[PDB]
């Protein structure tokens, strides 16, 4: 099944210096039951379809892997508080179109927030605080119909907050690289 | 004992080739010693765990008398008939798992009264008619799967249904709405 290969590829591609994914085994190859592996929640108890991956604070490093496209039934991805780096892949919403919650906070992700984030049409929560993200916040984030939570604090973001995102509070944008506009202080004043 | 009677009624309406209900002896004081039934400390039923049991037959409305029921696991059997409306009386229910069966008929509107419900998985059945709008009032709902049924009409996106995506609703008869491919007339 595709979901078993998702987890196999994720384990093979991430760097795992503390062996936190050691308990993940695949004794029946592609047909292994993976619903009791640490960090994994399945839709139901009759299939290997994964609804959420919670791999937070596992000392994982490397880049966010393409293997996640094989976890296509995924709605919640929490990779927060690890040592992941590289950029937020611009393909992420084509890999995981059904994401409701995306939490990549507390890592070392650089580059900018890709404009293709808009393709995650069902996103309720986008949590990207405490990374090394740079550039402007793309105004595409305003077009996420269901976005109720946005956390971009503690990055290196710059320029003007898109006026549509002013519904969110100041705590959501604070600690950035001269980022300005409501809800933060006015640009240059 | 009313809870024991309700479960004996259910046994009478189930077809049990592997005799998984053999221990369900009606003459006992309660059903708390019966295999696949869990009681709490006060001898009241909190679980019925009858997945993968090769059961056929139909449910009975007396299940709604199990007032402290938390888990109703009847998934992966061949149970036919409707989902009884009386299941909406089970207000302590956190998991209602009737998936992979041959249930027909509508989703009862009374399931909107299950205000503590976290798991509602009725997928892989032959349920018809509309998704009741009262299901959006269940704010504790974490996992919803109604896929692989014969449901039709508009799919809500408000209340708890903000958390749900086309995965929850796929392969139905004629659902429409922004969450689906097709918009409604
Ligand atoms: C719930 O019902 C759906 C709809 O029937 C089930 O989906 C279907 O599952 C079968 C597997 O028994 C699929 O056939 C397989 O397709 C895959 C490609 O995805 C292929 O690799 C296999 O060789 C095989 O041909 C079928 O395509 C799939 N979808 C449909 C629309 O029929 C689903 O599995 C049911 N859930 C359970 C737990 O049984
Ligand atoms: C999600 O949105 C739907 C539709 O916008 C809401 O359903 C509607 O809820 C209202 C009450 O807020 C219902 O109106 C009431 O009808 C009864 C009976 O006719 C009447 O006694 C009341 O005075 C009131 O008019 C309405 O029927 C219902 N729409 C349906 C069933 O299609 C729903 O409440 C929203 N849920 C959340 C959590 O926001
Ligand atoms: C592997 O297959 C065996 C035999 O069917 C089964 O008992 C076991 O639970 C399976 N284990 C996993 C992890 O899938
Ligand atoms: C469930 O409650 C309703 C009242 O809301 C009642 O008519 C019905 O008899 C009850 N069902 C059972 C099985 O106790």
């Amino acid at each position: 099944e595709d979901d078993v290969l998702c987890l196999q590829g994720l384990k093979n591609s991430l760097i795992d210096p503390s062996s936190r994914l050691s308990s993940w085994s695949f004794p029946n190859s592609s047909a292994s039951s993976i619903c009791k592996l640490t960090g994994v929640s399945c839709w139901n108890e009759k299939e290997n379809r994964i609804i959420s991956l919670q791999l937070q604070s596992m000392q994982l490093a490397g880049e966010i892997p393409e293997s996640l496209k094989l976890c296509r039934s995924l709605q919640s991805l929490d990779l927060s508080g690890n040592d992941l780096s590289g950029s937020i892949p611009s393909q992420i919403c084509s890999w995981l179109p059904y994401l409701v919650t995306l939490d990549l906070s507390g890592n070392k992700l650089g580059g900018s927030i890709p404009t293709q984030i808009v393709e995650c049409k069902f996103l309720n929560a986008l949590i990207l605080s405490d990374n090394k993200l740079s550039g402007s916040i793309p105004s595409q984030l305003s077009r996420l119909d269901r976005l109720r939570r946005l956390s971009l604090a503690g990055n290196d973001l710059s320029g003007t907050i898109p006026s549509e995102l002013a519904r969110f509070g100041g705590d959501d944008f604070s600690g950035n690289n001269g980022l300005c506009g409501k809800p933060l202080s006015r640009c240059g004043a | 004992n009313m809870e024991g009677d309700a479960l004996h009624s259910l046994r009478a309406n189930l077809v049990d080739p592997n005799n998984v209900l053999q221990s369900w002896d009606p003459t006992l004081v309660n059903p708390c010693t019966w295999f696949h039934v869990t009681c709490n400390n006060e001898n009241s039923v909190i679980r019925v765990d009858l997945g993968n049991a090769d059961l056929s037959g139909q449910l009975v409305p007396q299940l709604g008398q199990l007032k402290n029921l938390q888990y109703l696991e009847l998934y992966s059997n061949n149970i036919t008939g409707p989902v009884p409306s009386d299941l909406g009386n089970l207000t302590n229910l956190v998991s209602l798992d009737l998936y992979l069966n041959s249930f027909t008929g509508p989703i009862p509107d009374s399931l909107g009264k299950l205000f503590k419900l976290r798991f509602l998985r009725l997928n892989n059945n032959s349920l018809t008619g509309p998704i009741p709008m009262s299901l959006t009032n269940i704010m504790t709902l974490q996992v919803l799967d109604l896929s692989n049924n014969r449901l039709s009409g508009s799919v809500p996106d408000n209340g708890s249904f903000s958390l749900f995506t086309p995965i929850s609703f796929a392969n139905n008869l004629d659902l429409c709405g922004p969450v689906t491919s097709r918009p409604c007339p």
